[PDB]
């Protein structure tokens, strides 16, 4: 049983730039002078695409700008100049034994100029408030890391293990990330309660910016 | 060309069973390994297993050895995996790639994938609730509105705006599996706020595995049965009567301009003497005047002569929430000059049976009506006096009336009272009456 | 529990027939007799006739004898009214009610009425049109809104407000006839302003002729899909007149107080304008807001009353706008029936210095009037005068008001003798009406 | 038949006020110790209701403030301290005799103090002016007296023959009326012209009321 571990796991980058993504295995996969390691390309909602195999020969179809390197246990897959539709999730892959196993997979982002959130808060409906439940949304909109944190307040009072988060693929024009952070209540626990609140830490922002509303006030 | 062809989406309950095909085509099918590879939601690839066609030899991965079983059709060159015992954590897309059997050279050829539900949901439509603003009125040009997809199973849902038409700052985000089982979305669109009650907003969320569709109208044009919850205008103040009159005094044009928005927050002011644009305006910056208005002043000094020859200050006003430009023009009242008769009466024979007197000073014959009248006592101003608005007599001219209301005692002990009068058509802008108890 | 319930409404043609049933319960069906009573458009109560459900036994008023037919039905209790041969005129609301037996005590219990119209036009539903107002201003604390229900035919139509849950303030007119056959009529309800956008408002009409039902919205809440235009509705403002209650002394001064409330949290700052008459005034104590306690603020004025401004009838008006809203929400008050102050009428002659001219000055002071609404003329020996202006009121000090009226004479009518008056007419003078006296002494 | 005279036609009185109906049969209707003569109360849009039988019994469930009187050819009701709710038309009925016949009626009025109408103005819905038609609607709302008049300007033209009035009976609790007039106008008519004014006249407004409002800023 060979396990792999890739390395950066997110390699953040301008198109133009070189991508070295690691692969290490916990023993040699090296065997009668070839080494049993491959590397794969994986774009959102697409199967994985071979592009090297035996660790350095170029598979058919495949652009000369992807090239891999190495013996034993360090592999290194190079991208000599990214291009847009190298943005992907790349996967490495060992055969030398029996289970086949592939590593963690390395996501090349695009690198881009800071970028603060545009944050927006909505209410729950009327129409989802008869229902017995209460959904709360608070929106992060075309910002950039995708790193943010969002804390949810009622009256003051940090909310936990009652939320759910979900980010937009950087988008294809701008190369931009935006979030959405749902905080879901009953109507009895929401009915309870008078103000909501979501505060945005981010990179872009200098102090959290933090959008509210009150229950009643709508 | 080589080709693997998947077949299609499954959803199944836990402890079910499910076989996903492969069809291969476009190669010696026999000459290849075929593997099997999924991928939970989110997550890596996990290598299954692999079965050999030529002979049906098959090796797996120690997780999946007693669960799969893998079969092969050379006839047909389709390759099958058949996963039993479902269990929630199955939930991915599984697919089929095939591998060289002589040399080792990876996985080339990859079907496209098979996406399987483990579940015990329970086929669902959405309900779709809109995302709006609690309180869009603000200062701020962009506004996000959106739907919220809850509750439906299994997935897919696909969301458009408006039919199709509205695809530019839509955001349609990746689904959320809640405690429940059921999914959850949300799409958002930042569209420009003066938009809002001008456009329709609209979603057309389509949920095929349960035949539903909803067009939800998240946001409608303004009027009824809507409960129901104008631009920039110009004011221009001419200086003061005293301080056009006297040469120690200073007098301004003041232009105020009120009702400017939130938004459209200029201050562009340009002034003219009689046509010819000056630049020695001193403007004040902008205020917020408790309404969701801004309020900005500009204040043109002008030189005595300038305002007593007539002269015409015009204050042009630009902003860009304007179709054109506002202007407002002031200058002193036009015609021939006529000189003020100053006169004072003393308190009526039947006032004097009161506490308090009136001394009263009669101003007749002026024009224009710009004028200023006070009193004096001995060698002193006075302040308990009220003046009349000017009043247009038959003849062209005003008069006015200003009334000192004094103490008997103050005007039966004697003290001298003196009305003055400020006009432009007096000597020196001025003059001054006596009134006394005879 | 004694019942009499008729059937529903019907539209039949001339030389056709109509029959009315009446369902008795909750007493013995035999022991009445039913008897038909009809009321025709613009007409008073018609005996029709009578049956006596033990035998069947009948009488009938000779006027439709011939054309009615009165039958009972002894399992389901009920008596039906058939009328034959039908005639334009035969348009009515048709009754039974019930007579005992034994004794004539009167017809004690009737049922609901049936309409019926004899008509050869053809039915037709009403369009429902919802009756809202065109963008509603500040500071009306009533709106109303309602439903058109237009060309119909026949009568009646019924009307309620949101299912019958909403009945105070509600008016349904009387239909009226157009020049085309055919009728419509209105329905209105009225509401605090507060209140829209709150509630929603639906008008429920039914036309059973045409088996038309329809639920017309009038007015949504505020709450998408209504574009959001600041939230609540709006801050409410209440403007207190001078009390309170308890105790003494000579503190007391009394106060005129605004107080205003639902001012969000997110647009706290208020500013508070106050005039009266008017006119702005700047004394006022404006008290620093206060969270207490919901959730909202609230921010309270109070205006110390000056002279006897109260007593006078004064307008007190308070503004009140809150920063990040668009408008500013107004209140006046004032004592229903005020007490004016009556004016003080001064004649004074010509300056000496003005008797050197050809044409001199007859002045009238008038002062210490309320209200400013004055009219003051001149005359020379009784006979009204040509050529004299007034000055309008100016607000004096102790709150009332002054003026001055000059008449302009030739110094030769001075001089010898004439009579001049200044006439004034205002609401606190004996018959409206005082004149002073001027003459060269 | 017998003819039953009913006097007055009209009555107005204050709430306390006692009321006298007379009624008059043109023959007895008095036999054996019974006077076969009873008394209704109609109210709007309801049956008549039975307060008096036999000239003088009072129906179980009437109020004692109602009490009839009289023999023989003369009758009469008495409602001794009037309530707001007493408004309605009261008749007087026989059985000496077929025909069985009612009097005429008399109608109770209840006097009140002077209200001045509320007056609200209601543009044409654009769902009506889909239709070629458009209906102008102004709101005279709890008045006293009936007395109003209703004046409509369209861009300061008086407007005739193109008009209809309805006034509701006197409202059981407050004594007030309210009146709803419509302005009928062909769509293109409608559109052709800006400003349209409700002007109102009543004794309770010193002055008259006009409310108005611009087509196109609605
Ligand atoms: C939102 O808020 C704005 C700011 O107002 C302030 O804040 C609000 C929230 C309230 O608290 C207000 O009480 C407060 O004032 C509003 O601005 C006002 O807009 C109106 C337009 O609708 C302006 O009206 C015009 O006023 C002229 C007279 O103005 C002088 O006198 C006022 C007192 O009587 C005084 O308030 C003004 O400041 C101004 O005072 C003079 O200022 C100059 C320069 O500083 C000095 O040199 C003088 O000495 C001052 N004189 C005095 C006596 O103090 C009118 O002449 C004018 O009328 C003419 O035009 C109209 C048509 O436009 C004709 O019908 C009329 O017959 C005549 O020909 C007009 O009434 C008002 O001045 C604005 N106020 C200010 C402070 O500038 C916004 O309107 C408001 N927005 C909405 C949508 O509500
Ligand atoms: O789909 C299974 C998969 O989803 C997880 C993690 O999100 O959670 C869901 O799993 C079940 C779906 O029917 C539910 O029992 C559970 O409440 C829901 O959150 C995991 O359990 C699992 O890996
Ligand atoms: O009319 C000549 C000349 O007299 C004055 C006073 O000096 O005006 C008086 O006569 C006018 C005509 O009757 C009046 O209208 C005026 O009120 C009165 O003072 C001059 O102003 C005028 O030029
Ligand atoms: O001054 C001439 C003439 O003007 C009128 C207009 O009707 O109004 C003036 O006098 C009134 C009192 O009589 C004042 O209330 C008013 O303000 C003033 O302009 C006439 O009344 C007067 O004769």
């Amino acid at each position: 049983e060979i396990v792999l571990t890739q390395s950066p796991a997110t390699l953040s980058l301008s198109p133009g730039e070189r991508a070295t993504l690691s692969c290490r295995a916990s023993k040699g996969v090296s065997t009668s002078g070839y080494s049993y390691l491959h590397w794969y390309q994986q774009k959102p909602g697409q199967a994985p695409r071979l592009l090297i195999y035996l660790a350095s020969y170029l598979e058919s179809g495949v652009p000369a700008r992807f090239s891999g390197s190495g013996s034993g246990t360090d592999f290194t897959l190079t991208i000599s100049s990214l291009e847009p539709e190298d943005f992907a999730v790349y996967y490495c892959q060992h055969s030398r034994d029996l289970p086949l196993t592939f590593g963690g997979g390395t996501k090349v982002e695009i690198k881009r100029t800071v970028a603060a959130p545009s944050v927006f808060i909505f209410p729950p409906s009327d129409e989802q408030l008869k229902s017995g439940t209460a959904s709360v949304v608070c929106l992060l909109n075309n910002f950039y890391p995708r790193e943010a944190k969002v804390q949810w307040k009622v009256d003051n009072a940090l909310q936990s293990g009652n939320s759910q988060e979900s980010v937009t693929e950087q988008d294809s024009k701008d190369s931009t990330y935006s979030l959405s952070s749902t905080l879901t209540l009953s109507k009895a626990d929401y009915e309870k309660h008078k103000v909501y609140a979501c505060e945005v830490t981010h990179q872009g922002l200098s102090s959290p910016v933090t959008k509210s509303f009150n229950r009643g006030e709508c | 060309q080589v080709q693997l062809v998947q077949s299609g989406v499954e959803v199944k309950k836990p402890g079910a069973s499910v076989k996903v095909s492969c069809k291969a085509s476009g190669y010696t099918f026999t000459n290849y390994y075929m593997y099997w590879v999924r991928q939970a939601p989110g997550q890596g690839l996990e290598w299954m297993g692999g079965i050999n066609p030529s002979n049906g030899g098959t090796n797996f991965n120690e997780k999946f050895k007693n669960r799969v079983t893998l079969t092969t059709d050379s006839s047909t060159t389709t390759a099958y995996m058949e996963l039993k015992s479902l269990q929630f954590d199955d939930t991915a897309v599984y697919y089929c790639a095939r591998r060289d059997y002589r040399f080792d050279m990876g996985f080339d050829y990859w079907g496209q994938g098979t996406t399987v539900t483990v579940s015990s949901a329970s086929t669902k439509g959405p309900s779709v609730f809109p995302l709006a603003p609690c309180s869009r009125s603000t200062s701020e040009s962009t506004a996000a509105l959106g739907c919220l997809v809850k509750d439906y199973f299994p997935e897919p849902v696909t969301v458009s705006w408006n039919s199709g038409a509205l695809t530019s700052g839509v955001h349609t985000f990746p689904a959320v599996l809640q405690s429940s089982g059921l999914y959850s979305l949300s799409s958002v669109v930042t569209v420009p706020s003066s938009s809002l009650g001008t456009k329709t907003y609209t979603c057309n969320v389509d949920h095929k595995p349960s035949n539903t569709k909803v067009d939800k109208r998240v946001e409608s044009k303004y009027g009824p049965p809507c409960p129901p919850c104008g631009g920039p205008s110009v004011f221009l103040f001419p200086p003061k009567p005293k301080d056009t009159l006297m040469i120690s005094r200073t007098p301004e044009v003041t232009c105020v301009v009120v009702d400017v928005s939130q938004e459209d927050p200029e201050v562009q002011f340009n002034w003219y003497v009689d046509g010819v644009e000056v630049h020695n305006a001193k403007t004040k910056p902008r205020e917020e005047q408790f309404n969701s208005t801004y309020r900005v002043v500009s204040v043109l000094t002008v030189l005595h002569q300038d305002w007593l020859n007539g002269k015409e200050y015009k204050c042009k006003v630009s902003n860009k929430g304007l179709p054109s430009s506002i202007e407002k023009t002031i200058s002193k009242a036009k015609g021939q000059p006529r000189e003020p008769q100053v006169y004072t009466l003393p308190p009526s024979q039947e006032e004097m049976t009161k506490n308090q007197v009136s001394l009263t000073c009669l101003v007749k014959g002026f024009y224009p009506s710009d004028i200023a009248v006070e009193w004096e006592s001995n060698g002193q101003p006075e302040n308990n006096y009220k003046t009349t608005p000017p009043v247009l007599d038959s003849d062209g001219s005003f008069f006015l009336y200003s009334r000192l209301t004094v103490d008997k005692s103050r005007w039966q002990q004697g003290n001298v009272f003196s009305c003055s009068v400020m006009h432009e058509a007096l000597h020196n802008h001025y003059t001054q009456k006596s009134l006394s108890l005879s």
